[PDB]
């Protein structure tokens, strides 16, 4: 059974409370603990900094070249917090409602007031570590508003926020390392988890230099390995996200909590042929200013900017006549993808909608929005290769975010004992959509003033060391490993691993996506096994195991992806409502929004693995709202 | 367009290198240069052969993973942009086109054009940062920074750690990267306390990391995708400067494990 | 009829809660509204400063010559603020006790 | 300061001669009826400062106008004007409405029957009067 | 340059009461423009000086008190007023009794923006 264990009592007294009421390590007994950290983001890095800080023997693991070049570094919108510095009624509560309201009321309310209360002290470390935050001409901090956000509440540096606070976690890493308390292990890529004793006690792992395979234990592992956008082949995150380590912890006891629950970005370059793999992140608000439209004939060859206004089909204004055109990013998505897969699409590939900012230019002035978004032009230029002030800029959704995870309680601890799941490998707190601006923050709160109380806790209670690498679990996962390995690489088929890849994420795209109904998601869960069968029959990847072979990598990645598409398709299906980024055509008001069930579905959905990939156990967490109430 | 290219391939670090020519018949003009090197991967997966192994993370320019000298220029022959935001419209039909790794003592060969990078880990190890604990940070609003000072953080900041100013340097230093590193550590009030002594012990990590040392000839801001001017240079030669007057000795130096 | 519009609940979070309730406009909509502020005094300055700040399009007046010719320039004492920097035993509470207290009971105790 | 101050208007002396000091009215705790919200009983109207009732009740303490004055202008009035203008809709009023003609045409009567009366008393002899 | 609500807590920043001392003294203008019209070159400075001398001796204008006293004296510049030849009638008619070392602070600040390349902003149009 699934214990939340959140406070109780008043919701602004909740953390205090308990974290009087956790256990305590003294700090000489510190140094005789083992730390385990997958991933180097911000969570991870921030994390690992804390932990070293505190005096735990961190171990560091990343398959990049650096912490450095993990991902969180491309976050270029900023981070929110309830600083109320601009004085336009911004506060803890009010940025409390803001979330548990923007989440669909799919979250519990204990981890989102709890991230609004430490978000302020977020900020403090962020600025006093030397980050770069925008300041106005007075030397005070700036802050701007989030494109829709009623207050100003995001502190941003330049178009780079991210950047500047990956740099500073991995500052703060580089510092703890110097020191010796922090041992980093880049290039290497955790492969297994060994659970000892009902525990998790260490981790398998491979380093791609030189393919040889290691065995580390420890008393305590953190999963910080980030989201798992990347199942489907065309997405806004790096080439190299997965979701190996979550899915490997799934199989060996975890929970997966709201696997269905992804988030899409309207505004994305469209692929220029089969051959590119990722979509550009331009931005919210080039919307404002912009029509959305497909020329009426499919196959009108004439350059976009002669057609005639009254020859183009301007979709999302014909349809949809309120808002102001400003439809939520899940409608205007949701028709730029039917009206692509209609045939009239205006990209090379046939995929893609106009949005020409001719008419804002007329009404406006070009100075003005040359100021408004010139980078944004600027790097759409040397894309694309189209002047957008001349020409209509082409846009195609895309999937950004997964607010499904690993399940976790309010001490960020998912069903194994010992695991602790941070960052976006977890369920956490954003419930069925995410607001911007907010999973650094999330991140951050959980590296820096979460995690290391809880694991506090959870390690006062137990005794230090008294498991080795010789133990028969970790010869077992080795082995596995290895011959898991050596049979990829000794299927040696015909069809390349990028192909399945591609097959996968387009059936993805087109079942799983913003738009699911019943049957589309059975086909989807019919056709699954097929695609799985025929990638272990008929793959091919050469090299040999102790190389730089990334083939080996991508073909792991896309097993792990095959296997959990079909757990995230079950939970789609399961979900017999919209809520959130999780839409079905047979749940929705007449005006297009979603509409939600909360007698039968106000649960967060935990899947157990029990070893049958078609057939996974169900476990309800129920919500009860006490502060906010559904609307 | 048809694109002959000249791949630097290498087994190993112990093994030697050589050039291998290959020949693409229809390349569209839209793709990236990465993007053309995983079509030519392909392709090479497809006959049988071995594919080329490179570095690419993010595709946009920002992780900085990314590192290919083209041409004779590093991230192409377009300035201001990195390797993954080079696109084939600004390359000529039948043209070659040589591609080689950075070539450093600091930075050995791994693959056919993967390059190892811990040296700047170990020079950023080495003071480069603040040491504030976690919890113990004033209010945020307590120092106030002039915009213009932030300004020129934020500029000298904006260093992505792709290595391209050592490669250009004929004289292979990693002095831009330190430079930038010092400038926007040491234009902000919370850095003040430590910077003295910070500059001296990165640039003995420097030196004893195997870098060169700089003949201020300017190929590092020519080349650097991010446009670090070379100002920030003299502010940290002041610096270093600054700090032989005041007595400060370097520490020791980060052994790597 | 008149209507105090005063929160309710503990006096000491009242006006927390009251910011909370009320409304807010989004920042994108606030260059489409004009305010008037009528006077340049004190008050009437530091409003017109904030709501600038904040971004109407407010419009001030003054009969005087320049804005800084009210007569909230000729106060000689000082302002009064409950920040207990003397550890006298000054505070909020004390404050307004002793504001409520001066008025002779006669006023609102919310405001 | 005080002594200065005494000596350059009244021209004697206070460190020999004894000063003449007479009360007068200093300030007025009355004013426009405001809500929590600072509106007064006509909707759109707010009412800031010394023009106001506020909260002194029948007599304000020292050093307590200046900061009721800045309190209502720095971080009271924006968070209840944006309340008022977030329940309505920007714009839809002109100069050209007939209130607007009426209340000018009404001033400018007003001022025109002033400077018509030209009578024998001037103003300050009135205001002295009623003063 | 400070926005409401962004202020930290008064006692952050400690001032020395001589320097405070002096930035009350050159404060104290009351605006009357006596200055202006007892220099034979009919020139502001004694006013501009004054306020950049206020606003330089606290820690809360250093941030940008090198551009500010250019644009000031640019404005003085747009306005019409004339040159200070340091004659000293503005100082003797000056009712708050402003001394000339507000001139003379005014003119470091002036010469050390000079040096540090700063340049004025556009001036300031009347309506
Ligand atoms: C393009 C883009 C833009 C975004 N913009 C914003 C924004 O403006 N605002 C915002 O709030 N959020 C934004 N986000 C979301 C944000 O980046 C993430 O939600 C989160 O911050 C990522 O941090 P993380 O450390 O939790 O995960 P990541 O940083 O993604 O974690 C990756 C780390 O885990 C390691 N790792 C992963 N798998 C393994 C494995 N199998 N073995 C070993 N190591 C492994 C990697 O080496 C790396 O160190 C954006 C995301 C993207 C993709
Ligand atoms: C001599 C004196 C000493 C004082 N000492 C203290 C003290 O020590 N402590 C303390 O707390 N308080 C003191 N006060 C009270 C305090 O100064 C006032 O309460 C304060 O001025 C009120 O704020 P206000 O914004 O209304 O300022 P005011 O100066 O009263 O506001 C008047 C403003 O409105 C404008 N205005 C007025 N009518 C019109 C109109 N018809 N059209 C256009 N504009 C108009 C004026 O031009 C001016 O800008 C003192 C008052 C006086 C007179
Ligand atoms: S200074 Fe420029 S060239 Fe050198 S590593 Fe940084 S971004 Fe690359
Ligand atoms: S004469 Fe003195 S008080 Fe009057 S404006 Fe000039 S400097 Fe200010
Ligand atoms: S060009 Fe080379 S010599 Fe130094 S200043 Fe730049 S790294
Ligand atoms: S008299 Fe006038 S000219 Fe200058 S020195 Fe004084 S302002
Ligand atoms: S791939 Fe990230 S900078 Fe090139």
């Amino acid at each position: 059974v699934l214990d939340s264990k959140v406070p109780t009592g008043p919701i602004e007294q909740r953390w205090d409370k308990h974290r009087f009421e956790m256990k305590l390590v003294n700090p000489a007994n510190r140094r005789k603990y083992t730390i385990i950290v997958v991933g180097s983001g911000l969570a991870g890095a921030s994390a690992a900094a804390t932990l070293g800080e505190a005096g735990y023997n961190v171990l560091c693991f990343c398959y990049q070249d650096s912490p450095r070049r993990a991902h969180s570094i491309a976050a270029q919108g900023g981070i929110n917090a309830a600083k109320n510095y601009r004085n336009d009624g911004d506060s803890i509560y009010r940025l409390f409602y803001d979330t548990v309201k923007g989440g669909d009321f799919r979250a519990r309310e204990s981890n989102v007031y709890r991230l609004a209360q430490v978000s302020v002290n977020i900020i403090d470390q962020c600025v006093a570590q030397g980050v770069p935050f925008a300041r106005e001409y007075g030397g005070l901090l700036d802050n701007r508003s989030f494109g829709g956000a009623q207050v100003a509440r995001t502190f941003y540096a330049r178009g780079q926020t991210g950047q500047q606070l990956l740099l500073g976690a991995y500052q703060a890493l580089s510092r703890q390392i110097a020191a010796g308390t922090v041992k980093m292990f880049p290039r290497t890529e955790m492969l297994d988890l060994v659970v000892v004793d009902g525990r998790a006690r260490g981790i398998i792992t491979r380093d791609m230099v030189t393919g040889k395979i290691t065995r580390y234990a420890a008393d305590a592992v953190v999963l910080a390995t980030g989201g798992y956008g990347n199942v489907f082949y065309l997405s806004t995150n790096a080439k190299g996200c997965n979701a190996t380590a979550i899915w490997r912890a799934h199989r060996r006891g975890a929970f997966f909590g709201n696997p269905c629950f992804t988030q899409i970005h309207p505004t994305c370059i469209p692929v220029s042929g089969e051959y590119q793999s990722k979509l550009t992140l331009m931005s919210e608000s080039l919307r404002n200013d912009g029509r959305i439209w497909v020329p009426k004939k499919k196959g009108d060859t004439r350059r976009p900017q002669d057609i005639p206004e009254s020859e183009r089909d301007y979709y999302l204004e014909e349809r949809y006549p309120s808002f102001g055109n400003l439809v939520p990013r899940d409608i205007a998505s949701r028709a730029a993808k039917q009206v692509c897969d209609e045939g009239r699409g205006v990209g090379p590939g046939g995929l893609g909608v106009y949005l020409d900012f001719a008419d804002a230019i007329k009404r406006l002035g070009r100075q003005k929005i040359a100021e408004r978004y010139g980078n944004l032009f600027d790097m759409y230029k040397q894309i694309t290769g189209e002047d957008p002030y001349e020409t209509p800029m082409r846009i195609y959704p895309a999937v950004h975010y997964t607010m499904g995870g690993l399940w976790v309680d309010y001490n960020l601890q998912s069903t194994i004992p010992g695991l602790f799941v941070i960052g976006e490998a977890n369920f956490s707190d954003h419930g069925a959509n995410r607001l911007g601006a907010s999973a650094l923050m999330q991140g951050l709160a959980d590296g820096y003033f979460i995690l290391p109380y809880t694991i506090a806790n959870f390690l006062a209670q137990v005794k230090p060391g008294g498991v080795s690498i010789d133990r028969p679990e970790f010869a077992e996962a080795e082995a596995e490993i290895n011959q898991r390995i050596q049979r990829l690489l000794s299927i040696r088929g015909k069809r390349t691993v990028d192909s399945f890849h591609r097959e996968l994420g387009k059936l993805m795209w087109d079942k799983c996506g913003m738009a699911r109904n019943a049957a589309g998601l059975r086909e989807a869960l019919q056709r699954i096994p097929e695609i799985r069968a025929e990638f272990w029959e008929n793959v091919n990847v050469p090299g040999e195991a102790n190389d730089l072979n990334q083939a080996l990598e991508k073909a792991g990645r896309v097993a792990d992806f095959l296997e959990l598409a079909e757990l995230m398709c079950l939970d789609a299906l399961h979900r017999e409502e919209s809520c959130g980024g999780h839409f079905r055509e047979e749940y929705q008001t007449p005006d297009g929004e979603a509409l939600r069930n909360d007698e039968q579905f106000s649960y967060v959905a935990a899947w157990e693995f029990t070893g049958d990939l078609a057939k996974p156990r169900l476990h309800k967490e129920p919500l009860v709202f006490e502060y906010v109430k559904p609307t | 367009m048809k694109i002959t290219l000249k791949i630097w391939r290498q087994k190993n670090r112990n093994t030697p290198g050589e050039f291998k020519t290959y020949v693409m018949d229809n390349v569209n003009p839209d793709m990236s240069f990465l993007e053309m090197l995983d079509v030519l991967n392909e392709d090479l997966m497809s006959r049988g052969e071995e594919p080329v192994a490179f570095d690419h993370d993010c595709r946009e320019g920002i992780c900085g993973m990314c590192s290919l000298m083209i041409n004779g220029v590093a991230h192409g022959p377009k300035n201001a942009i990195t390797t993954c935001q080079l696109h084939m419209r600004s390359f000529k039909d039948g043209d070659t086109i040589t591609v080689e790794p950075w070539r450093a003592s600091a930075f050995p060969i791994l693959k056919d054009l993967v390059v190892d990078r811990s040296a700047f880990d170990r020079i950023i190890q080495a003071g480069g940062y603040i040491s504030v604990s976690t919890g113990s940070a004033p209010d945020a609003n307590t120092i106030p920074v002039s915009k213009v000072a932030a300004d020129r953080a934020m500029d000298a900041a904006a260093c992505i750690g792709c290595g391209a100013c050592v490669a250009a340097c004929p004289n292979g230093s990693a002095m831009l990267f330190t430079a930038a590193k010092v400038t926007h550590l040491a234009l902000l009030p919370q850095g003040q306390p430590e910077r003295y002594q910070r500059v001296v012990n990165m640039v003995a990590q420097a030196d004893f990391e195997g870098f060169g040392n700089c003949t201020n000839i300017g190929e590092c801001a020519a080349v650097c995708p991010k446009e670090i001017s070379l100002e920030t240079i003299a502010q940290l030669n002041r610096d270093l400067v600054m700090a032989a007057l005041r007595g400060i000795e370097p520490n020791t130096p980060i052994v790597p494990a």
